[PDB]
């Protein structure tokens, strides 16, 4: 059974002879009545195998008198059966027809090789035209076609000395002719003669195919078919029904088809026919062959009276339908069940409701071994009898089994690892499954018609894995984030809120206690308010000492509920957290503190009791909500009538003809939305704090009595919006156009809709519901591809010993903190020794576990940037160190080796995305200012204007760690400088948001030069004032006499010089493009910072982000440093005379100068400098930049796309896939292997870690680095099976077979479907044992 | 970019046209004439002339026949229910022509005018017998194969002689093939002269040893060499005559083939299949035809090809083959169903239809068990593409593990029981039933192996039933009593 590895190869014809057991000879299979396998038909037992045990068909030989005695009459075997699923027969062909996958698919693999067009070959092989097999004379040429009538000319001319026919006979011969080596060295040679691009790749391609067939030993003629297999019946069967009614597979037709044709082939070939009919017949034959391999590929498909196509061989492997997605990776299962579900409010964690019959029938052989053991049922018939007899012992016995026997809970759709769980059983006299409701929060579940399925851990390994791993006590948090996932959902929160509550109103105010026990006695006597601030004593505890509690006690004036509640609490805490109304965030962080400080089990049991007591005292608390709890203000009709007599104002204004519709439209919607806001405010002030209840005073007001606000305040359900909809107007409404409706709503559901209001309400409701009905498809699709990528990846090592990686800095930008660098760091590990703003206060020796003491120790410090050993900077071949990962979150400690990772980010990222699709600069407060990468100038105002676009503004605090950050345009206007302090709330900046300043930093005279009216420009003197200058037109409008002549008004002095750029000899004048219109004439002068001219003006996103999708509109960049001028005059595109300082100028590229430029025709750039405006592509970044910049860009982008929706995942996950996109680097140099070819950057690093070592100073090659689209990145894989499972399969398989390749089962997907154990986690140890066995022989 | 070979083949056959009414009969003439000159070729080959009366005495030597072969034989046409009187008549002149033929072919040899005119009338009395089926193919194969022997001989000899001598070949062409029997051709070449002819060694033995097999085929054949190359060529031409002649005619009537085709293209099956097959039946209809009947050939080949197609659809065209008696019965049903439905206006019962069809409801129902075809596993009886029919079935063939445990517990408890028995008892009771073994030993052999006894074994058996049955050991079975 056990085997090491797999392999693909090309099956020789004699390979099939070896495989086969007998040749097939007829289309028949059986009798009409004796439903019997016929000899030499389909189901001939003689070749495929027998039905029964030792029974020849005529019964001649029998019962082992004649053991190995093939019954000569029927030619039928005697021996054992079960090979009608194994044995494949065969057929010998008359003549050769071709395989198709190596023909039809893209690059053709067969004529691809031959350097011949396809259609030529079609004309051969649709039997239309002859063609040179071989020019016996070189008068004519191999690979030369002859029409069957021009062939006559070639023929009757000579007749003899040429080889030219039409068929595979013509072609196998050609293959049988052609010699590989010479061709290979020839292409190698004459590449170096002319290795231009398309030429070179083509030569390389053919050399590859050559040396592949060389070293493989696979062969060209094996494309073509002279013997054909035939399958065992049981894969292609035929059966009857109870009605005597029969049922077959498609394929038995097609096999049958060919037989007769081949028969009518050979039958005819006895009979000396014209070739034409033979051609026709062969066409029929190879057509049937195609139909076998693919019904509907080459042409119009083939059907029975179904009118539907017959299923291909290929279709069995295909879509989901084949083995992969239907039957192999997803499976039906024994020992599982399902049912409708319900709640156990009483239950604890490990427990689960169980209708008992389920476990009963599911735990049968336990019981049968157990009854044989007792011998009440001595054996198993009686056991089942007694089962039917329903003896009480059974149930005891059943209980006696069921103890400590864990079990599996299953809901779908399973979006992350927490959507299933592992509990302990509990039995019940019902058929509805009771459970611990909170974990609906995990399952996103609800008791509204949901139902679930169940599985068993039979084996002890599974039993214990369950009890240890997806035991819930081992799983309480996300790995996405450090989030308690068992938030008290909806009711416990509210009853508790109501409890911990500080009226003044009820009674018993200002008295004193010993402790909450008498508090119970006192309220419960009916003396008191459970919500009333009154004095008591507490005795709280603290582990200030060496993890060692430190007792103390004192009094508090607190509500009674809170006193009572302290009794639950496990003695390691202050009162301050429980000192308030406890919104559910407080609960979150509160339980958080509990495991922060004590750990799990206190928080666990604590939480269970909190659930319990929430039920208890909420069911006490008294509650309902009704028509009068829903309340309307009075200040609604009047705001209504007021704005109503203003919409009529602008109505009559438009009647007079003043305003537009869009003006009218926007302003009307503005006033209606404002009226909505005012209504909301009125009801809020009229419901929030309206109640007037006296209490030892005249009047007093506190938390409401409406019953509605604190539903939102608890976080149980709802918010101001829904309540507004019930009470006030429920915003506006839209038809699915995307437009916005004009007349909003007035009534509510307390008042009642109009016909029309509900009519209209219809629309967007339907729309967004349709959207809700379809975003899951894209969701599953995407997440599926995500796992499809990163299956390989698991930890291998403790420490990769690697050199530094990433840097972390907070993401605060444009507002306040968005990611505290604290929050970035925690649980990461340093790249590097790391000191403090107290300099040299190192605290890591290049790596420590960056737990929250370190993070607090930091957050003290003003430090604002630090490095971390990156998953990318990790260098473990075929996995990682745990250090570059750090911590498992929902563990809550350092990640141990062996657990796979890519799947984790996939569930992290895919699951939530279901839910996800749905002038001036003004300083805020005071603070330090930090602008750099700066050229600027004291403008003509005396203030500051940018002269290097790089720069942007920040408000740094007085310390040195940032507050705010905002873009700043080139040459925009300021009221301030850098390295200063400024008051808050102060417009520091300004600019025309239309202008892109053409400001002259120089000071120099103006004279009309280089520019003449109607050659390079127009002259358009402003009709109104009179001042103007030479007026530059666009690219097109100017006249062609100076349209090739760059217009440039020139800066001079009184002499006429070039006012050179201040600090550099470079002249200063502007090759003015369109819209750079100057206002003042010849002889005039400008200032420093003086415009001569002005320049007047979601889901699929992220799908593109990760896909490696790429734009069309780049804000194109500086390839190389140094000066540039512009190029050729727009034969579709202008070009660009680049000129490095010390490099080489000639690079220059087609530019649509239709779109605006950044640098001008005489202006210098550094490399890495945008040139046009628009989006840009990632490949440009890698191709030019480093990496950190890149990855940092994209993570910022897409994290914003998340956080937009209020979404929370750690960045670590997203690092991971990056390294899986980067599995290939293209070579630069040569000397090791082929020149440029993309190959494992890993193995590049191997070979150079051997070869460019003193193996050689250098033989090999330097190398680029590359990027791939994600699906094709998945395809580009050492293994093919993961590549073969899902998409573009056929092609992968062919390409796999041509080289006779093989695989080693290292990705988990590989080892799954064979039934082996995982190469990780549990089976990590086993499979590394096997690994060292492969190392140890 | 039309890939459809329908278009291709219909174009390629639209190439050709038809001709009529004397080119037709000219082709007939050409065919039959070349055939008569292959018949002449048969009437040649002196000791193989007489492959007529030999095989005719052969079919005669079994005292009387009219069967398959004679229905092949003479079959003369009239520009017969075989009366054996004329058979018996025609075994007397034939032998006469034989004996008078073997007398003259040696008198001086074979150049004598009256002798070869007697061979001409011999060929005539041969030619009154048609060129009847299979048996003469053999007789031509008799002459076909021996050709491929002299063609062997020469092709050997050439390679040996031509590749060497000194001068390339042409004298060999003119010399050997004439003589080929003595070395006189050699002295005829050396008629010119030369000093390099005076040296000849080291191939002298090979030439006449190679020759030694040449004359051996004479006794095999009994003929000259010249007449061989005569008759080979002559007969090959008389053949190629007809071999070509019809390909005009075959390509002539093609449009008629398709025309009558789309009578029966009643949608049950595919085009090229049926097309090919009609061409096939037409091949015969051409091969067989008599123009002297003077009718339109359409009618002839219509009959033939109708038959061909009518049976080929029946043979093929189902998953199950169904022999033809069913088929014809079924077509009767299909027609009289509709007839009797016009009669009734309604569906007929098996009762009155068995009456009218004149045979009982037995066969009716026996037929109606047949009338269905299969329904292709993969169909969606799941209406939404949710469960195609193939997914429903279970295979109830193998076994059940609970029952395996049952029968194993049985077998082990019997082991436990039999363990408490006498040695002779349990060994008898094992090997006699083949328990524990691949065997099943039985009665007589035991005597022939053990000693004799047979009856006292039975007596032992019953007493063993006594001691075990008594409900003390019978209870490990008593729930397998319930098996
Ligand atoms: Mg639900
Ligand atoms: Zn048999
Ligand atoms: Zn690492």
């Amino acid at each position: 059974e056990e085997f090491d590895a797999i392999k693909i190869a090309l099956a020789s014809p004699d390979m099939i002879r070896s495989w086969s057991f007998g040749e097939v000879k007829k289309p028949e299979t059986i009798n009409y009545r004796t439903f019997k396998p016929e000899r030499d038909g389909l189901f001939c037992a003689r070749i495929f195998g027998p039905v029964k045990d030792y029974e020849c068909l005529c019964g001649k030989y029998k019962r082992l008198k004649h053991r190995g005695v093939i019954c000569e009459k029927c030619g039928v075997e005697v021996t054992q059966t079960k090979v009608r699923r194994e044995r494949m027969g065969h057929i010998e062909l008359a003549s050769p027809t071709a395989h198709i996958w190596f023909l039809k698919s893209l690059p053709s693999r067969i004529g691809l090789l031959l350097d011949m067009p396809l259609r030529d070959i079609e004309r051969v092989l649709y039997f239309e035209s002859y063609v040179v097999i071989e020019g016996g004379m070189t008068n004519l040429e191999r690979q030369q076609i002859l029409t069957e009538e021009q062939y006559l000319d070639a023929l009757e001319e000579f007749g003899d000395e040429f080889d030219a026919k039409m068929g595979a006979e013509a072609i196998q011969a050609l293959l049988k002719s052609m010699d590989l080596e010479q061709e290979c060295e020839q292409l190698r040679e004459e590449l170096n003669e002319t290795n231009s691009e398309t030429k070179r790749k083509k030569l390389t391609k053919r050399i590859k195919l050559l040396e592949a067939f060389v070293q493989s030993g696979n062969k060209p003629e094996w494309m073509i078919l002279t013997v054909l297999p035939v399958l065992p019946p049981d894969l292609r069967p035929l059966v009857p029904l109870d009605g005597g009614r029969f049922a077959t597979s498609d394929l038995n037709d097609l096999y049958r088809r060919v037989i007769n044709r081949n028969n009518r082939l050979k039958r005819l070939l006895d009979l000396a026919a014209p070739d034409i009919i033979v051609r026709n017949e062969k066409r029929m034959l190879q057509e049937a062959v195609d139909a076998l391999l693919d019904n509907g590929r080459r042409g119009r498909a083939i059907t029975g009276s179904n009118k539907r196509p017959l299923k291909s061989l290929a279709d069995m492997i295909k879509g989901k339908q084949g083995r992969f997605r239907q039957n192999l990776l997803g499976k039906r299962v024994d020992y599982s069940g399902r049912s409708v579900i319900t709640v156990g409010p009483y239950l604890r964690l490990h427990q689960c409701g169980l209708p008992k019959k389920m476990a009963l029938e599911l735990f049968k052989p336990f019981i049968y071994g157990k009854l044989e053991l007792r011998g009440l049922a001595t054996t198993i018939k009686a056991a089942k009898k007694m089962v039917e007899r329903e003896e009480a012992v059974v149930w005891d016995i059943l209980d006696e089994v069921i103890r400590e026997h864990p079990v599996l809970l299953n809901r779908a759709p399973t979006l992350h690892r927490l959507g299933i769980q592992a509990f302990e059983p509990v039995l019940i006299e019902g058929k509805a499954i009771q459970l611990h409701p909170l974990v609906c929060a995990a399952y996103n579940a609800d008791f509204d018609g949901d139902q679930m399925a169940v599985h068993v851990p039979l084996t002890l390994e599974a039993q214990l894995e369950a009890r240890a791993l997806m035991m819930s006590t081992n799983n309480i948090l996300s790995p996405a984030n450090g989030e308690p996932i068992i938030v008290p959902s909806q009711d416990v929160v509210l009853g508790l809120y109501y409890m911990t509550r500080d009226c003044v109103n009820a009674k018993g105010e200002g008295m004193v206690l010993t402790g909450p026990k008498e508090a119970e006695r006192l309220y419960r006597s009916g003396l008191a308010s459970l919500h009333a601030r009154v004095k008591v004593r507490i005795t709280e505890y603290e582990k200030d000492a060496n993890g060692e509690l430190v007792a103390k006690t004192s009094l508090k004036d607190t509500t009674v509920g809170r006193a009572i509640l302290w009794m639950i609490v496990p003695k390691g805490l202050p009162y301050s957290i429980v000192n308030q109304a406890l919104g559910k965030k407080a609960i979150s962080k509160m339980l958080n503190t509990c495991y922060r400080i004590l750990g799990l089990k206190p928080t666990v049991i604590f939480a269970d009791q909190i659930m319990y007591t929430g039920f208890a005292y909420a069911a006490r608390s008294g509650a309902s909500v009704g028509i009068d709890d829903m309340v309307i203000p009075e200040k609604k009709h009047e705001i209504i009538s007021e704005a109503e007599a203003e919409v009529a104002e602008i109505q009559e204004q438009f009647q007079s003809g003043l305003v537009t519709a869009g003006e009218r439209y926007n302003k009307v919607i503005d006033i209606w939305a404002a009226a909505n806001d005012r209504v909301s405010k009125a009801m809020m002030d009229n419901l929030q704090t309206e109640t007037v209840i006296n209490r030892d005073g005249q009047e007093e007001k506190q938390v409401s009595f409406n019953s509605i606000y604190m539903m939102a305040d608890s976080g149980a359900r709802g918010s101001a919006a829904q309540i507004r909809q019930l009470a006030g107007m429920r915003g506006l409404m839209a038809k699915p156009d995307g437009s916005i409706i004009e007349t909003p709503i007035t009534a509510n559901f307390r008042e009642g809709l109009n016909v029309l209001q509900y009519f209209i309400s219809t629309h967007g409701a339907r729309k967004g519901l349709a959207d809700t009905a379809l975003k899951t498809a894209n969701s599953g699709y995407l997440t599926r591809r995500l796992v499809d990528v990163a299956q390989d990846l698991v930890v291998t090592e403790d420490d990769c010993g690697t050199h530094e990686g990433i840097m972390m800095t907070p993401v605060i930008e444009g507002g306040d903190v968005k990611e505290p660098l604290r929050d970035r760091v925690l649980g990461r590990v340093t790249a590097e020794d790391v000191l403090k703003p107290g300099t040299a206060d190192i605290l890591v020796p290049r790596n420590t576990l960056l737990h929250e003491q370190w993070c607090d120790l930091l957050e003290e410090n003003s430090v604002d940037a630090v490095k971390v050993r990156s998953v990318v900077s990790c260098d473990t071949d075929f996995g990682v160190c745990a250090h570059c990962y750090g911590r498992d979150l929902a563990r809550g400690h350092i990640i141990n080796k062996g657990e796979a990772i890519g799947v984790i980010a996939a569930q992290s990222i895919g699951e939530p995305g279901t839910q996800l699709t749905m002038s001036s600069i003004q300083v805020k407060n005071k603070g330090s200012i930090k602008l750099s990468n700066v050229k600027s100038v004291v403008n003509s105002s005396g203030k500051l204007v940018i002269t290097s676009r790089n720069t942007e503004l920040k408000l740094i605090d007085e310390f040195g760690r940032t507050k705010e950050s905002y873009k700043v345009p080139y040459g925009a206007v300021l009221a301030k400088g850098d390295g200063e302090q400024v008051a808050g709330g102060e417009t520091v900046a300004n600019w025309d948001p239309h202008t892109m300043p053409v400001i002259t930093e120089v000071s120099g005279f103006v004279r009309f030069t280089d520019m003449i009216d109607g050659q390079t420009i127009t002259r358009q003197t402003d009709e109104l004032t009179g001042l103007s200058s030479l007026v530059v037109l666009d690219s097109a409008e100017r006249t062609a006499g100076g349209k090739d002549l760059r217009p440039a008004l020139k800066i001079v002095d009184a002499q006429g010089n070039d006012v050179l750029i201040p600090g550099t000899d470079m002249p200063a004048q502007y090759f003015l493009p369109g819209k750079a219109i100057v206002q003042l004439e010849d002889g005039v002068q400008i200032s420093s910072g003086d415009t001569l001219a002005r320049i007047p003006q979601g889901l699929p996103r992220v799908a593109d982000l990760f896909e490696a999708r790429r734009p069309k509109e780049p804000a194109i960049l500086a390839e190389i440093s140094g000066i540039v001028s512009f190029g050729k005059e727009t034969k579709g595109k202008r070009r660009l005379v680049i000129t490095p300082v010390d490099g080489s100028d000639p690079y220059e590229e087609m530019i649509p100068k239709w779109r605006q430029l950044n640098v001008f025709e005489g202006e210098r750039v550094e490399r890495g400098d945008v040139i046009s405006d628009g989006p840009e592509a990632p490949h440009d970044i890698l191709r030019l930049r480093g990496v950190h910049a890149v990855t940092r860009y994209i993570v910022n982008e897409v994290q914003d796309v998340y956080r937009l929706q209020g979404v929370k995942i750690n960045d670590k996950h997203i690092e991971v896939i990056v390294r899986q996109m980067l599995r290939k680097a293209t070579i630069v140099n040569a000397g090791s292997s082929d020149f440029l070819e993309g190959e494992q950057v890993e193995y590049s690093r191997v070979k150079i870690a051997n070869r460019e070592l003193e193996a050689n100073g250098k033989v090999g090659a330097t190398y680029s680095r590359d990027l791939l689209g994600i699906t094709k990145a998945s395809l580009a894989t050492e293994s093919f099976i993961s590549a073969a499972s899902f998409q573009e399969t056929t092609r992968v398989l062919t390409e796999a077979a041509v080289a006779g390749k093989r695989d080693e089962l290292r990705g988990l997907k590989e080892n799954v479907i064979v039934g082996r154990l995982i190469p990780a986690g549990t089976g990590y140890a086993y499979h590394q044992d096997r690994m060292r066995r492969r190392a140890a022989g | 970019r039309t890939t459809d070979p329908v278009r291709m083949y219909m174009r390629e056959m639209g190439t050709v046209e038809l001709l009529t009414r004397e080119g037709e009969i000219d082709i007939a003439k050409r065919i039959e004439d070349g055939i008569n000159q292959v018949q002449c070729s048969v009437a040649e080959y002196p000791e193989a002339i007489t492959y007529l009366l030999e095989q005719y005495d052969r079919v005669e030597a079994e005292e009387a026949r009219l069967s398959d072969l004679i229905t092949g034989f003479v079959d003369p046409n009239a520009e017969n229910s075989i009366d054996p009187e004329l058979a018996r008549e025609k075994f007397a002149e034939l032998r006469a022509q034989y004996v008078v033929t073997r007398d003259t072919i040696k008198a001086k040899g074979r150049s004598h005018a009256t002798a070869q005119e007697e061979i001409l009338k011999l060929s005539e009395v041969f030619k009154q017998f048609r060129l009847v089926p299979k048996q003469f193919d053999y007789l031509v194969n008799s002459m076909r194969v021996m050709m491929d022997r002299v063609r062997t001989q020469e092709r050997l000899i050439m390679k040996l002689c031509v590749e060497q001598c000194k001068m390339p070949k042409k004298n060999f062409i003119t010399l050997f093939t004439g003589n080929e029997t003595s070395d006189t051709w050699f002295n005829a070449a050396i008629a010119m002269n030369k000093p390099w002819s005076e040296k000849l060694h080291d191939v002298s033995e090979e030439v006449h040893r190679a020759l030694q097999k040449l004359q051996q085929i004479e006794e095999e054949t009994g003929l000259t060499i010249e007449q061989v190359k005569d008759i080979n060529r002559r007969m090959s031409i008389g053949e190629a005559k007809a071999r070509r002649a019809k390909k005009e005619m075959v390509e002539a009537n093609l449009r008629l083939v398709i025309s009558i085709a789309k009578k029966y293209t009643n949608r049950g099956l595919q085009f090229l299949d049926l097309i090919q097959e009609g061409n096939i039946g037409l091949m015969k209809a051409v091969d067989k035809f008599e123009y002297r009947r003077g009718y339109k050939f359409s009618t002839y080949a219509t009959w033939w090809i109708r038959q061909a197609i009518t049976r080929s659809i029946a043979d093929q065209a189902r998953t199950i083959r169904i022999p033809v008696h069913m088929i014809e019965t079924i077509n009767k049903l299909n027609r009289i169903s509709r007839q009797m439905l016009q009669e009734m206006g309604r569906e007929p019962t098996p009762e009155e239809l068995a009456e009218r069809m004149l045979m009982p409801e037995d066969k009716i129902r026996k037929v109606l068990k047949i009338a269905k075809e299969p329904i292709s596993m993969e169909t969606p009886i799941g209406d939404d593409e949710d469960s195609h029919l193939g997914d429903f079935i279970e295979d109830t063939t193998l076994e059940l593990p609970l029952d395996s445990a049952t029968t194993e517990s049985l077998r082990a408890a019997t082991h436990d029981v039999l363990a408490g028995l006498t040695a002779r008892e349990a060994k008898v009771l094992r090997m006699r039933f083949g328990i524990d073994m691949n065997t099943d030993y039985t009665l007589e052999e035991v005597g022939k192996q053990f000693d004799v006894t047979r009856e006292r074994i039975r007596q032992i058996e019953a007493k063993a039933l006594r001691k075990l049955r008594h409900p003390s050991r019978s209870e490990v079975l008593r729930s397998f009593l319930d098996d």
